[PDB]
């Protein structure tokens, strides 16, 4: 269903916590802009051409406070 | 990009990176994540790559799984309020929690469950105790 391991987990796993639908909708919005975020991440992670890493806390940061405030 | 600004079918990826679909080719270690990102999603398959994983620090593995379930999750989910690995040995760990009522569905093993998730297709409990002596009534016409 959703690219990265971890995002299918959190998916599965929100789905575990019977969440209302219209939070567990906007996970996978809040994830899914993510999943293009990430992946611009790994392709300048694996090429190194990302020298600062700049998109490594933006994605990071962002994700706790997913967790945080969706309730998981 | 795509369309027109290369020969289609006149030379294949280039092996600095190594082909995984007729469409794609992979750099290094995203073959063993568990990530769709060959495009037939088969990176961690066929043989080359990801029989086993392991877990770095703020994470646990659920040891007794196969791939179709799961092999490595964090501390943000042992002895939670939700069973995570194959056989939820996540919740079981040290922690073995007394507090259980009339409200849930009670196991073999000690754990907890709500009683809808009893006879059903789903290993909820991690022991099995939630499907053992079901007799499941006959399927739809559909
Ligand atoms: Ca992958
Ligand atoms: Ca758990
Ligand atoms: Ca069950």
């Amino acid at each position: 269903e959703f690219r990265m391991e971890k995002l299918n987990q959190l998916w599965e796993k929100a789905k575990r916590l019977h969440l209302s639908p219209v939070r567990l909708a906007e996970l996978h919005s809040d994830l899914k802009i993510q999943e293009r975020d990430e992946l611009n991440w790994k392709k300048l992670k694996v090429e190194g051409l990302d020298g600062d890493g700049e998109k490594e806390a933006k994605l990071v940061h962002n994700l706790n406070v997913i967790l945080a405030r969706y309730g998981l | 990009d795509e369309p027109d600004t290369c020969g289609h079918s006149v030379n294949t990826c280039r092996a600095s990176q190594f082909q995984c679909d007729n469409g794609r080719c992979i750099s290094g270690n995203w073959v063993c994540d568990g990530d769709n990102d060959c495009g037939d999603m088969s990176d961690e398959d066929q043989r080359h790559h990801c029989e086993l994983q392991n877990c770095s620090s703020t994470q646990f593995t659920c040891v007794n799984s196969r791939p179709p379930n799961r092999r490595c999750i964090p501390q943000y989910w042992v002895c939670d309020g939700d069973a995570d690995c194959s056989d939820a040995l996540d919740e079981l760990q040290n922690c073995t929690m007394r507090t259980c009522s009339a409200g849930e569905f009670s196991c073999a093993n000690g754990r907890c469950v709500r009683q809808s998730f009893r006879c059903d297709r789903r290993n909820d409990c991690g022991d099995y105790s939630d499907e053992r002596g079901c007799s499941y009534p006959p399927c739809h016409a559909n």
